[PDB]
RNA sequence: CACGGACCAAGGAGUCUAACGUCUAUGCGAGUGUUUGGGUGUAAAACCCAUACGCGUAAUGAAAGUGAACGUAGGUUGGGGCCUCGCAAGAGGUGCACAAUCGACCGAUCCUGAUGUCUUCGGAUGGAUUUGAGUAAGAGCAUAGCUGUUGGGACCCGAAAG
RNA sequence: AUAUUGGCGAGAGACCGAUAGCGAACAAGUACAGUGAUGGAAAGAUGAAAAGAACUUUGAAAAGAGAGUGAAAAAGUACGUGAAAUUGUUGAAAGGGAAGGGCAUUUGAUCAGACA
């Protein structure tokens, strides 16, 4: 089954209602591809400069 | 719903969650568990004694 | 102005940095230049000897 | 000029092409304009489709 | 990234990787395809055979849509059928319920007989077919309906 | 001074580590480095070296290529090992139940094997099943079927796919290609 | 006893782009490419998407056109690994990729011209020291990086001219 | 629907930061040159506030020396920070037609380490 993460209230106390993991957290964690994608995505908001 | 699971597909067309090339992230557990330890030769010394 | 027309100097030294290699002979060499009449008969000779061997294992 | 095996390229850049370079920086800017034009049109052409 | 280029590694070296006798100039051998028949012939022949001259007949005002004829081999012939209904036709091979495959709607003009098909009667609607593509289809109990 | 016969400080020229930065691939390299060192099995040394290969040195293996290998004599129960990506082939219609081990599986290929009762296994799960490679069979993809291989070794009287952008009439077919215009190649 | 350099400070020379080759990394994979555009938005970002289109999955001929299984998709030789036997050495079996070679199939070319024939149409079957950038259980597409190429002012500075 | 180095009104930048960026951050198309068509610069920074040094003394005067202002005149309208070439003074050392350098040590100067 899923680790059954606990839902918390706005004011401290952990409500006894639990939810399963959405299975997106079990995806592979690849710091290398997230690196290369970030450098290209972060260049999509550049304004052109020229003399 | 947004990324999908083994039940709901993706809610995005033609998309699936990525697969793993290795089933676990702890290589030490695989080596020590039951089967590799019975098929491997005995270990060395982790540092060779300087001879001559 | 004249120049050096030709010399064989350093040519053997260059050839021996990657020294002289044989043409890497193989079994069953290429049948190029063989008599076509012989190859025409040899083609049908290999065809028939692959039929008796195939018929020997039923 | 011709060496080092490569497909023969046909690049038509022998004129003053640098004077007629059009870079579409306004692709995001004009897209907002089309949506703005479509929005301000629909109010003027009340509820026609 | 200019920081990974060899220009940064050439800082301090006089010739910058171009040599002291060569003395890198503007255009030592010409511009573009210059001298393909005079001083680049050894490169034109040997790695570009056939560059000079004409062979065919001219075609004035060629429209590529006139020669539109995508080919589909007998290899698949079933990816055009959806995967959900593919299995229920394979394990129920029989006439009077033969699937109708319109290869024109899928974007194909001619059917070619490269692959081998299972022994299932299949109705094929195509503009063109190969000679032995029809033979393999008819041997399996199918027919080809010529369309336009 | 020493009269050197061979080149000094000459590296072996073979990959000792993967060129990639994949953390999960390095775990498989770490797992198989231990196996290739302390098991004395020749299977573990082949797999470890195959993990170092590049993308063009790891051609995809079709699921149909697996089925042909399983039709050999006494090979129907041999575990198929592919160091690379296993791709789906729709040209086949019958597939056996034999387990297939690979680095990656495409959506069609993984579904095709599981539908036929087979099993998709990663290379780490094979280590606990076959530490020395019991009852295995290694399958590699074809290397010379690549498009870049066609232009390799081009020259006169070779027929080795001249590098061209546009193909057809008027593109490198007249002088040096037929007897009519001077000579043929 | 060839040229530049009296001295000091700052500035000062392989860059960018279009199209590409090899190699490498990544994603998907007989497919691949969201960003022409549309939807949406915390507003040049991010996120989502239809239909087409590009390349690839078929080639070959000047063209009309035709168009890749006699067969466990072939035989032979070498083959990593695996399997069986063995105390081991070795022996046998199976042998992917790759290498060499002989065949098969597709197109072109040169011949052979069957049943049928609006009597000149039709091209079955069989070949050929011929030929193709082919088939023979697909590998490509996209992005990024180094290097290299071509056009651009094109590493920087320089003419006599027009 | 499309174009837009001009004009007007706006919002921005992985752009340049006074030999850069428009030729021009300043009384810049200004000073200035050419008969003329045209050519065409250099030049930003005291301090928070002038509080920009009253007054005394020497000198013909400019200024100097005190005093004074200020957190700082090592901020005084030659003004933030003030490098190098080059120059003065002081101190140290050396020098028989160059000087400078390398290895090694003497001598002088200077610095360092650690108290079971």
């Amino acid at each position: 089954s899923r680790p059954q993460v606990t839902v918390h209230s706005l004011t401290g106390e952990a409500t006894a209602n639990a939810l399963p993991l959405p299975a997106v957290f079990s995806a592979p964690i690849r710091p290398d591809i997230v690196h290369t994608v970030f450098t290209s995505v972060n260049k999509n908001k550049r304004q052109a400069y020229a003399v | 719903q947004v990324w999908g699971s083994e039940t709901v597909a993706s809610s995005k067309v033609g998309y699936t969650l990525p697969s793993h090339i290795i089933s676990t992230s702890d290589v030490t557990r695989i080596i020590n568990s039951s089967e590799i330890q019975s098929a491997i030769r005995p270990a060395g010394q982790a540092t060779q004694k300087r001879t001559h | 102005a004249k120049s050096k027309n030709h010399t064989a100097h350093n040519q053997t030294r260059k050839a021996h940095r990657n020294g002289i290699k044989k043409p890497k002979t193989y079994k069953y060499p290429s049948l190029k230049g063989v008599d076509p009449k012989f190859r025409r008969n040899h083609k049908h000779a290999l065809h028939g000897t692959a039929k008796a061997l195939a018929a020997a294992k039923k | 000029a011709i060496s080092k095996n490569l497909p023969i390229l046909k690049n038509h850049f022998r004129k003053h092409w640098q004077e007629r370079v059009k870079v579409h920086f306004d692709q995001a800017g004009k897209k907002v304009s089309r949506r703005n034009a479509r929005a301000t049109r629909a109010a003027k052409i009340a509820p026609r489709p | 990234p200019s920081r990974f280029t060899k220009t940064r590694k050439h800082r301090g070296h006089v010739s910058a990787g171009k040599g002291r006798i060569g003395k890198h100039r503007k255009h030592p051998g010409g511009r573009g395809m210059a001298g393909g028949q005079h001083h680049h012939r050894i490169n034109m022949d040997k790695y570009h055979p056939g560059y000079f001259g004409k062979v065919g007949m001219r075609y004035f005002h060629k429209q590529q849509a006139h020669f539109w004829k995508p080919v589909l081999n007998l290899d698949k012939l079933w990816t055009l059928i959806p995967e959900d209904k593919r299995d229920q036709y394979l394990k129920s091979a029989s006439k009077e319920t033969a699937p109708v495959i319109d290869t024109l709607a899928a974007g194909y003009g001619k059917i070619l007989g490269k692959g081998r098909i299972p022994n299932v009667p299949v109705i094929v609607k195509a503009r063109f077919v190969s000679k032995l593509a029809e033979e393999k289809i008819r041997a399996a109990g199918g027919v080809v309906e010529l369309i336009a | 001074g020493i009269d050197h016969t061979s080149k000094q400080h000459k590296r072996s020229g073979h990959r000792t580590a993967p060129k990639s930065d994949n953390v999960y691939l390095k775990l498989l390299v770490k797992l198989y480095t231990f196996l290739a060192r302390r098991t004395d099995a020749p299977f573990n040394k082949v797999v470890l070296k195959a993990l170092f290969l590049s993308k063009i040195n790891r051609p995809p293996v079709s699921v149909s290529r697996i089925a042909r290998a399983l039709k050999q004599e006494g090979a129907a129960n041999k575990t198929v090992v592919v160091v690379g990506t296993v791709t789906d082939d729709a040209r086949i219609f019958e597939f056996p139940k034999t387990t297939v081990a690979a680095l990656r599986f495409t959506a069609g290929a993984r579904a095709k094997i599981v539908k036929a009762g087979g099993e998709c296994i990663t290379l780490d799960q094979l280590a606990v099943r076959a530490p020395k490679g019991q009852n295995t069979l290694i399958l590699r993809g074809p290397r010379n079927s690549r498009e870049a291989v066609r232009h390799f070794g081009m020259g006169p009287h070779k027929g080795k796919a001249p590098r061209i952008l546009s193909t057809g009439r008027k593109f490198e077919r007249a002088r040096g290609r037929r007897r009519s215009k001077g000579f043929k190649v």
